[PDB]
Order: structure tokens, then sequence, then C-alpha cells
């Protein structure tokens, strides 16, 4: 009746959206009432409301995944909810970008972030990166269809436009996003790698791998998955494997959302004081 | 000190623009809510338009929308498609609007140009009032709405003008006195009714009466009373 | 609803302006300088140029120093020592020419408002120790101080133990050498404020 | 000699402590013993000034019990208006060491000083439209800690250099300068007649001043530790003064001693600010916990706790009508309780 | 088999 | 030079010993009429209605 891989995607699926609801509502709350919007804060609380965003809208894929189909709800739905997922999904990928290339610059030029880096900055630049998100997850808007064709909705979208697609969200986002936050990083630690960095270069260095570390296990499977279908007819060994595990790469993908805020917004030792003053609140 | 000199005034061919402009000094002009008011040769004074600070606001009248605009230290008027209903002394009035603030306070000298339905409408009933000084006498303004704000603020603002001179604020949202303005002056009502008391009346206290509405823009006038010594 | 809008507006006006200002506020570096009477205060406020609080601002490097002397306060620092707690990093002059400094360096080390905030550390008039010390031995300060009697040590042996102060391992003590005719004291401040802000940032983020 | 004067002065001070020990015949807590609590005074913020970006040092009330003046250490001095928490005015301040800040009882006027050792007046109903310094009071020694608004010339200053000092804003000069205080005078509360005031200073002492004559009438001890905060009870006839002992305490002129100490074991910060309501039954008293605590006034037992400031609070005040409570704090906000 | 779960793309991907 | 100092404390210790003091017991008595007498007119010991609370 179901698959191993299948039921390992769901039990994940519904584990990402139950922790992730909370601790990114935790999160957004502790940073939107008990914290001020301070330039450091603004990437936190952007890349929380993504995460958030993205782990509100996970039921409706989990429900997919259950119902093994049969689409219940109208074509607007079947047009908004899968571009609401993947501007939430890439937004968190290119705020996390955001975050690296702010951390080499508050690094290697400390000056310029003493001047030309204020909190208005800061909110054009999110600005800016989910304005990209949204161009890029327009196509999906644009090409979503909600057919029938059978006894239940078959809303689906090699072409050449899919292909385009498909490509274009491997390239940049997971290509570009992972090379700049190996480079932002590995600059950071070249960097630590001086002088006066004794205290650092050891919890910012075990930071920067877990971190860069917990992006790649998230999302390479996803994007392994996309290119390897489009490249590999089905009937097959492994593309029968393929299209058994996109359910858990998504699920990966998906629990990158709930790992985000564990590494980025809990890191901070005064955000732990917050979240633990408002935890009886 | 503070000083509202305008110019651009003369006669004007039918049909044709004038920019008058208001030079303001002594004060922080960029501080303060800008208007403009005109008396034709014979009638009473009508607002024309108004210019918020930082001009993020601007208002104009039923007859002068469309037809004018208005936009260091200077205010200006654009105002084009003359007609002959235009005509009149165009006054530089200053407003700063905050809580306990007194709008109108200030206004300028007033240059001549000469051309050749929901409104809160205020009617004075005495259009003339013959007057001997040493006593005490009133004037009544009326009103279409009740100016009676839910925040518990009316509205009704009093202007005196002299004999050819520029009008000044006497007393601002019906009950409150404007500074300079001697306490021989008072003023009260409620919704619709209202009464300028003014009592010992002076010499330079002779001149004409307006009663003004701040309720809701346009900002209409009152038709005026002529407090005449007699 | 008449007037109020326009209420409404001039506040909008008004809380923009604020913003803006807190913004244009916020580029400039703050500095504390703190230390004893007659200590080299004066000296390095005067010649890096420009009885109550006396600000100094100058511009080094693309950055706006703001350097807060408070000397003139002869009064209880614990009611008004907590006006700065926002300093990015307090600047601590000593005259090696003279104990009575050691005593004030641990109280504001150890505040509980400055626990964060690093210390710049100088130790001026090293030619006038150096003359003191082969005047009189610098054992007289320092009766425990059973080591050499050379200015080269003794500098050493000063500088640690006034850095020996130090408890937070978050906050760090840049200890700089001066002889009163040199111009690099803006620069040393320069390059610990530089290293400061990357620190706090740093620990702003999370990072550190 | 110096042994006799000493000898003397010891005399004296026993013989004050006899004579209060005298007049003691019950306390406080005995006599409101029998009469029925107020039970618990939720308060619910109201509204919230989100205008500051640094720490809030004062804040004091308009008379008309609706505009309320700010100040912090951001450089700026604005003008709230409770009712719409609109911003009627934003004065910005050539000293942004500003610890202390006056609203004038007729509304024409804003003082506002601090580390400067000056108390700067401001007109806010210049005839020019925008707010300018009508005064630079200058002549303390150290730090202005306090200055509070006896009419539209007059105005009493408590400085760090030991001394209170009555001016005169028109000729900008000291009047009558209050000496005695042994350390930082931190507070200072005026009479609702104003010809009476007391001072709280760093020396655990407060001491009652007559501002005609200029000299000290009362000095009232008790606390351990100095004192923050201090403020008249609305019948004129007591006070309360809040320290850094975690214990606010309550003074009577006539009795000349304290009549009921406000002190809860739970409680270890040091208060900030002191304020009593329009009837005197509670005494709002902030506190360096981050909260403000509600005492009852009479029977010396907590009615509430403000609490919903994420650091240290303050300022407190309470409006000439009674109907709110302002509590400004460092976390640049100002909230209104009700 | 595999068409089936094909044409339950999810709206993820 | 202190004997100026010590003689000003002792008469500001006079003067301040040559107050008239009463009972603690009136003053307190004093004190609750006050809070009784204008209980009513407080409206933080007893929530104001939302009809006339001007912050509701």
């Amino acid at each position: 009746l179901f698959q191993p891989q299948d039921i390992a995607s769901m039990v994940i699926l519904g584990l990402t959206c139950l922790l992730g609801l909370l601790g990114n509502g935790l999160v957004l709350w502790v940073a939107g009432v008990k914290m001020k919007t301070t330039v450091n804060t603004v990437w936190f609380l952007h890349l929380t409301l993504a995460d958030f965003l993205c782990c509100l809208s996970l039921p409706f894929s989990l429900a997919h995944l259950i119902l093994q189909g049969h689409w219940p709800y109208g074509l607007f739905l079947c047009k908004l909810i899968p571009s609401i997922i993947i501007l939430n999904m890439f937004a968190s990928v290119f705020l996390l970008t955001a975050i690296s290339l702010d951390r080499c610059l508050i690094v290697h030029k400390p000056i310029w972030c003493q001047n030309h880096r204020n909190v208005r900055t800061a909110f054009a630049i999110c600005g800016c990166v989910w304005v990209v998100a949204f161009v890029m997850c327009v196509p999906v808007f644009v090409y979503r269809d909600l057919f029938i064709m059978d006894n239940r909705s078959i809303c689906r979208y090699v072409p050449t436009p899919l292909m385009a697609i498909t490509i274009t969200r491997l390239v940049v986002g997971f290509l570009v996003p992972f090379f700049i936050m190996v480079i932002c990083y590995s600059l950071i630690v070249f960097r630590m790698r001086k002088t006066n960095f004794t205290k650092s270069r050891n919890k910012t260095f075990r930071v920067a791998v877990a971190v860069v570390t917990v992006f790649f296990i998230c999302w390479t499977p996803y994007h392994l998955v996309g290119v390897l279908l489009l490249i590999t007819d089905p009937e097959s060994s492994l593309g029968e494997a393929v299209m058994s595990w996109d359910h858990m790469s998504i699920a990966l993908a998906s629990a990158n959302s709930c790992f985000n805020p564990f590494l980025y917004a809990l890191l901070g030792k005064d955000f732990r004081k917050k979240a633990r003053q408002s935890i009886k609140g | 000190d503070v000083q509202l000199v305008e110019s651009g005034g003369g006669l004007v061919q039918p049909g044709g623009s004038r920019k008058l402009s208001c030079s303001a000094s002594g004060f922080a002009f960029s501080s303060f809510g800008m208007h403009w008011v005109r008396q034709a040769p014979e009638k009473g004074l009508e607002w024309v338009a108004y210019i918020s600070s930082g001009s993020g606001t601007i208002y104009y009248a039923d007859t002068v929308k469309g037809r004018f605009t208005i936009s260091k230290n200077t205010l200006f008027l654009q105002m084009t498609s003359l007609r002959s209903e235009d005509t009149a002394m165009y006054y530089c009035v200053r407003s700063i609007y905050y809580y306990g603030s007194s709008p109108f306070d200030f206004w300028g000298q007033g240059t001549t140009l000469t051309v050749s339905g929901s409104d809160i409408v205020m009617t004075q009933a005495t259009s003339s009032v013959p007057v001997t000084p040493g006593e005490s006498v009133s004037i009544s303004c009326r009103s279409s709405k009740s100016l009676l704000h839910s925040n518990g603020n009316t509205y009704l603002y009093w202007f005196l003008q002299r004999p050819g001179q520029s009008p000044q604020l006497l007393i601002y949202r019906m009950s409150n006195l404007a500074s300079g303005v001697p306490d021989r002056f008072s003023g009260s009502g409620s919704g619709t009714a209202f009464t300028l008391t003014i009592s010992r009346l002076e010499a330079e206290d002779v001149g004409v009466y307006y009663c003004m509405q701040h309720l809701e823009y346009p900002l209409t006038f009152g038709a005026g009373t002529k407090l005449e010594l007699k | 609803s008449a007037e109020e809008r326009a209420a409404l507006e001039r506040s909008k006006a008004i809380e923009k302006n604020l913003k803006e200002d807190g913004i244009s506020a916020a580029k400039d570096v703050k500095l504390l300088l703190l230390g004893a009477d007659n200590s080299g205060k004066s000296t390095i406020v005067k010649q890096m140029k420009i009885t109550g609080i006396v600000e100094t601002h100058f511009t080094f490097k693309n950055l706006h120093f703001r350097l807060f002397d408070v000397g003139g306060q002869r009064s209880e620092r614990k009611k008004w020592i907590h006006c700065f707690e926002d300093v990015t990093a307090i600047i601590f002059c000593v005259d090696l020419s003279d104990h009575e400094s050691l005593m004030l360096f641990d109280s504001i080390c150890n505040n509980k408002f400055f626990i964060d905030t690093s210390i710049i550390l100088f130790l001026n008039k090293k030619d006038l120790f150096g003359e003191k010390i082969k005047k009189s031995p610098l054992t007289i300060c320092f009766p425990e101080y059973t080591g050499p009697n050379t200015y080269e040590d003794a500098a050493a042996y000063i500088q640690a133990q006034f850095e020996s102060k130090n408890r937070s391992p978050n906050k760090e003590i840049y200890c700089h050498m001066t002889c009163a005719t040199d111009t690099n004291n803006a620069q040393v401040i320069f390059d610990a404020v530089t290293d400061i802000i990357i620190a706090n940032n740093l620990r702003g983020c999370g990072l550190y | 000699e110096l042994d006799q004067l000493r000898q003397e002065a010891e005399q004296l001070k026993n013989q004050i402590r006899d004579a209060r020990k005298a007049c003691a015949d019950a306390t406080l807590s005995q006599i409101t013993n029998n009469i029925d609590p107020v039970g618990r005074i939720q308060m619910r913020t109201r509204r919230t000034l989100r205008g500051h970006l640094a720490k809030i040092y004062a804040m004091h009330w308009g008379t008309d019990s609706r505009l309320l003046v700010s100040a912090s250490q951001d450089g700026k001095l604005i003008i709230w208006d409770s009712y719409t928490t609109n911003k009627v005015h934003a004065i910005p301040l050539r000293s942004s060491w500003v610890m202390t800040c006056a609203y004038a009882p007729s509304g024409n006027y804003v003082a506002c000083g601090g580390l400067d050792n000056i108390c700067s007046i401001y007109n806010l109903k210049t005839r020019e439209g925008n707010v300018r310094v009508s005064r630079e009071l200058a002549g303390h020694t150290g730090y202005l800690s306090c200055c509070r608004f006896l009419d539209d010339n007059q105005i009493v200053t408590s400085s760090g250099d030991t001394t209170c000092a009555l001016w005169d804003i028109e000729t900008g000069q000291q009047t009558t300068t209050f000496t005695g205080h042994t350390g930082d005078v931190m507070s200072l509360s005026l009479a609702p007649d104003t010809r009476l005031f007391v001072s709280g200073a760093c020396d655990a002492s407060a001491k009652l001043w007559d501002v005609r004559e200029g000299m000290c009438r009362q000095t009232f001890t008790g606390h351990e530790s100095d004192i923050n905060a201090i403020c008249f009870f609305p019948n004129g006839n007591a006070f309360a003064t809040g320290s850094d002992d975690a214990t606010c305490r309550l003074f009577d002129l006539r009795a000349d001693q304290e009549l009921m100490t406000y002190s809860h074991d739970n409680i270890i910060c040091g208060i900030t600010s002191v304020s009593f309501s329009k009837s005197g039954r509670l005494l709002l008293a902030g506190y360096d916990d981050f909260n403000c605590n509600v005492w009852d006034a009479l029977k010396a037992d907590r009615a509430g706790v403000l609490a919903g400031h994420d650091n240290r609070v303050s300022c407190l005040g309470v409006t000439d009508d009674g109907m709110a409570v302002a509590t400004g704090s460092w976390d640049s906000f100002l909230k209104i309780w009700n | 088999r595999r068409r089936h779960f094909h044409h339950a793309l999810p709206p993820a991907r | 030079a202190s004997i100026a100092q010590a003689r000003k404390l002792v008469e500001q210790l006079k003067m301040e010993a040559n107050i008239d003091r009463i009972k603690v017991s009136k003053a307190a008595a004093d004190l609750m009429a006050y809070c009784e007498a204008h209980a009513k007119e407080d409206p933080l010991l007893t929530p104001v209605p939302a009809s006339e609370n001007p912050f509701r």
C-alpha cells in the first residue's frame, strides 16, 4: 500500500512541519516583538519568516503525498501553492547566501560596514533578495494548470521551458549559493588565521562547517533528483529509485527550514536568553 | 519679525495665467502648512488652496481644482486659465497643525489680481451691525453641519479684518484666544450655533468679522459681519 | 480627523527625521577617555586636534571617532558611568612618570556595564619613565617588583600589572606605549577600533 | 574646639533621635491593618511610544494630563501626545548626555539637563514656530540630575555637586542655592504648593528645603544606600523615597520620621523612579529588575506588577488626573498603563 | 507504477 | 578652617531639632483619611470603564 521510502518521507515531512512551525514562530515572535530589528537580526528575521512560510506550506505537500494525488483544491491553488512553496524555499536559500556575504563583509571590510551598513541597508538587501526569489518563482505560477484528464485532478505543469526552469533552479539555487557560501566562510576562516582571532576560528570554524554541511546534505538530494529525472527516462532501475527518493529529497530540503533557526537565530547567546525568557510567557 | 510678503498681482486678460509668489521670513517656513485665501473686491474671504508641510497633501477648492496648483522659504500658487471670477486680493496664510496649535494665526498683506453641496456652509445672519464704543457687542455664525468632532473639538475660527488691513486670527477652535488678542474677546457655541462676544469695544476693534470652519475641506468662510461704528 | 490628519502628517514627518538622525548617529565610533588626573588624556586629545563632559570628534581614515573626556566630573562615577554602556571602546591613558590608576582600572574593567567593551590602554610618558628610573629605581611604586631595574622590563611589568585586572574572556585590553611626542596614537586607536568593530559584529551575528 | 563641636553635634543628633522616638506612638501598618486591601490592580499597556532610539532617562507629564515630554540619550527631547501617540515636538539637544527633563505647568517651557552641568530651558510657544533654547542655565559644578518648574520664570535644579539651586529663567542666575547634602542629589520633588520641596541625595538622606527662605527644614534618614527617586504624597504632608537598597520608604513631614518601608525579599534591584497615585493609595515604583511594582501605600503590600519592559525602567509618572501611568525605560520605549 | 508517481508531482518541485 | 563647617553643622542640627513634631498616629490617620476621601477620584485603583477611558 506504501513504499518504505514514501513512509519515511511522510514522517520526515510531518516532523519538519510540526517542529519547524513552532521553532520559526517562536523566533519570529521574539525578533518581531521582544527584540529590536538591529542590523545583525534583520537577516535572521527575514530568513526565519521565509522558513516559517515554507513550513506552513509544507502540510499541503504532506496531504498531497498522503492522498497520492487527488487535488481537492481549485485552479488558483494549483497555481499559487506550488509558487508560494518554491518562493519560500529559494528565498531561504538566497537569504542564507546573503547572510554568508554579510558575514564575510563584516570581517574583510569592517570600515565600510561601520559607515555604509545600516538597518535600512539590511532591509534593502533583503527586499532585493525577496524580489529575486519572486522573479525566479513566477514561472511556476505562470505555467501551473489544473487539468483533470481522469477521475481526479491531475495538476502537473523534454520541454525546453521545463528544462530551462529546472536548470536555472539548479544553477542559481545550488551552484551559485553553495559556491558563495563556501567562498565567504573559507575567506572568514582564512582571515581569522592571521592574528587576534584566538577566541574565534574555533567556534567560527565549527559554525561554518556545520552550516555548510547542513545546507549540502539538505539541498543536494532535491536538485540531484530534479536534474536526473529530466536527464533519465522513466521505467528503469535508477529511475524507479529516483521517483522513490524524490519525496525524501523534498523532505530533507524542507527539514532544512526547521534546522535553520537553530543554526542561525538560536546560535546567538543573547537570542538564547531571550527565547528562554519568552518561553515562560 | 514674522512676515509674509507676496507679489504677483495686477491686470490679467481673461484666459491667461499668472504665478503668485509668497515670500516668507521670520519663522520656520519649512514646518508650516501654507494656505491661500482670497477676497473678491466686494465679497468676503474664500478658501483657495492648501499645501502641507513637506508638500505631502494639497487641497483645492471646488472652483479652483485643476486650474490652480500650489507649490527657499517661498510659497507659489501657479494659477492658470484665469476667468473673470478669479479676481481678488489673494492672501498668504500660515498654519501649523499639532495638538494645541493655532492655525491661520498669521496672514500676509495680500496682493490684488484683477481679470478684465457637501460643504459646511456658514451663514452670518447679521450682515452689518451698528455699534458704539464702550459697550458689549455680539456676532453670530451658523453652520450646515455640527462642528463638534468626536474628539471634543469644535472647529470654528474667528477672524477680524480691519478696514484696509489683512485678517487677524482672533479665536481658534471656537473657544481659544490667539496670542496678542486682548482678553476683551470671547467665543462660545455648541455644534451649530456660534457667537463671538466682544466686551468693552475699542476703536481698533471696528471691522468685519469672518467665521470659518475647519472640520473638513474645503474651508468654507462666513458671509462676514460688518461691525460698523455708529 | 479634521486637522488631526495634519497632526499625524507632522508626527510621521518628525518620526522620519528621527530615523534619519539615528542612522546618521550610528555611523560614529563612540570612545570613552579615562585615566588619572593629568595622566595624558589632554595631551592625546590635543595632539589629535579638536567643567562638564568634553566631547571631541574627528575623522581618521573614514572613521568618525567621538572621544568623551569625563575628567571634569568630580562626582560619584557609579551614578553616570552607565550612560556610556554603548561606547565602542574605553581608551585608558596612564602616565608612567608617576597604584592610583590601578584601582580605577580595576573598577572600570570589572564594571557590570563594561564587561563586553574592550579597553585600549595607553602608557604615556615612556621617556619620562626612563628618566625617572635613571633618577630612582622603579621599586618605589611597586615594592613587590623584585626584578631588574631596567625600563624595558619595567614597562612590561607595569603593563602586565594593569592587564591582570581583566577577568572577562569577551573583552580585550590593547596596551600601547607612547612618548608624548608621537603621532601614532591615532593609528593605534584606529587599529584597536577596527578589531573591536569586527569582534562586536561577529558576536552580534552569533558567529563569535 | 573641634572636639567640643563634634560632641555638640552628636548630642543634637541624639536629641533629634529621642524626639522622633517620642512622637512614635504606633506604626502606619498597625493603623491601616483594619482597612480593606485594594486587591489586584491589573493595569494593561494602552499605548506604546516607539519614537526614541536610546535609553530613556526621564519622562515628565504635561499639566493637562495629555502631553508628555521624554528625554533620551539619543539627543532628542520628544514631546508626546498620549491620547494618539503622536509626536508633537522633537527637540535636538546641545549635549546628548541628558538625565532629566521637566515640563512646565503652563505648558510653554521644557527643561533638559544632564552631564553638561547646564539646565536648558526650551520655549515651546515661540512665534517663529520652532522650538528654541530660551535659556541655558549654568553654574552647577556637577551634573544636573533633576529640574522642576515652579512657574514659567523660576525653576529648581538638583545637581551632582551636592547642591540644589533655585533659578530665574529671565536673569539666568541662581536666585537661591541650597547646601547641606554631602553627596550627589540624584532626585527632586516639589510640593503641591511649590513653596517646599525635598531632595534625594546619594548620602542615604533626604532633605526638605523652603524655596523662599532657602534653608533646610528637616533631614530624613533610614536608607542604606543612595536615594534615586523622591516624590511627595498628593496631600503634600508626606513623601516616598525610592533608593538603591531595593526598598522604598514613606516619610512624614509632621511626624519627622519614616512610617512604612516598601520592601520585598524577592526584590533585589534598586528603585529608579517612584510616583504616587492621584489619591495616594498606590505607590508605583520602577525597578532596575526591568519591571515596575505597584505598592499599596497604606498596607505596604504589592497590588500588582507593571511588567512589560525589556530593560530597566528609568522613569515613572502618573497624570494630574491619575488616568494613566507612563513608564519610560532603557529599551527606548515609553508605555502608558491604565 | 512510475507514471503514477510522475503524475503526483509534489507542489514543492 | 573646619571650625566654620562644624559651627554650621551644629546650627543646622539645632534648627532641625527646634521644629514641632506630632504623633505618628495622627499623621498616619491623616494619610488614611486623605486616601479614603479621594479614593473615588482615583482612576487607577478601580479600572475606569472603557466608555470614560481616554486610552481605551
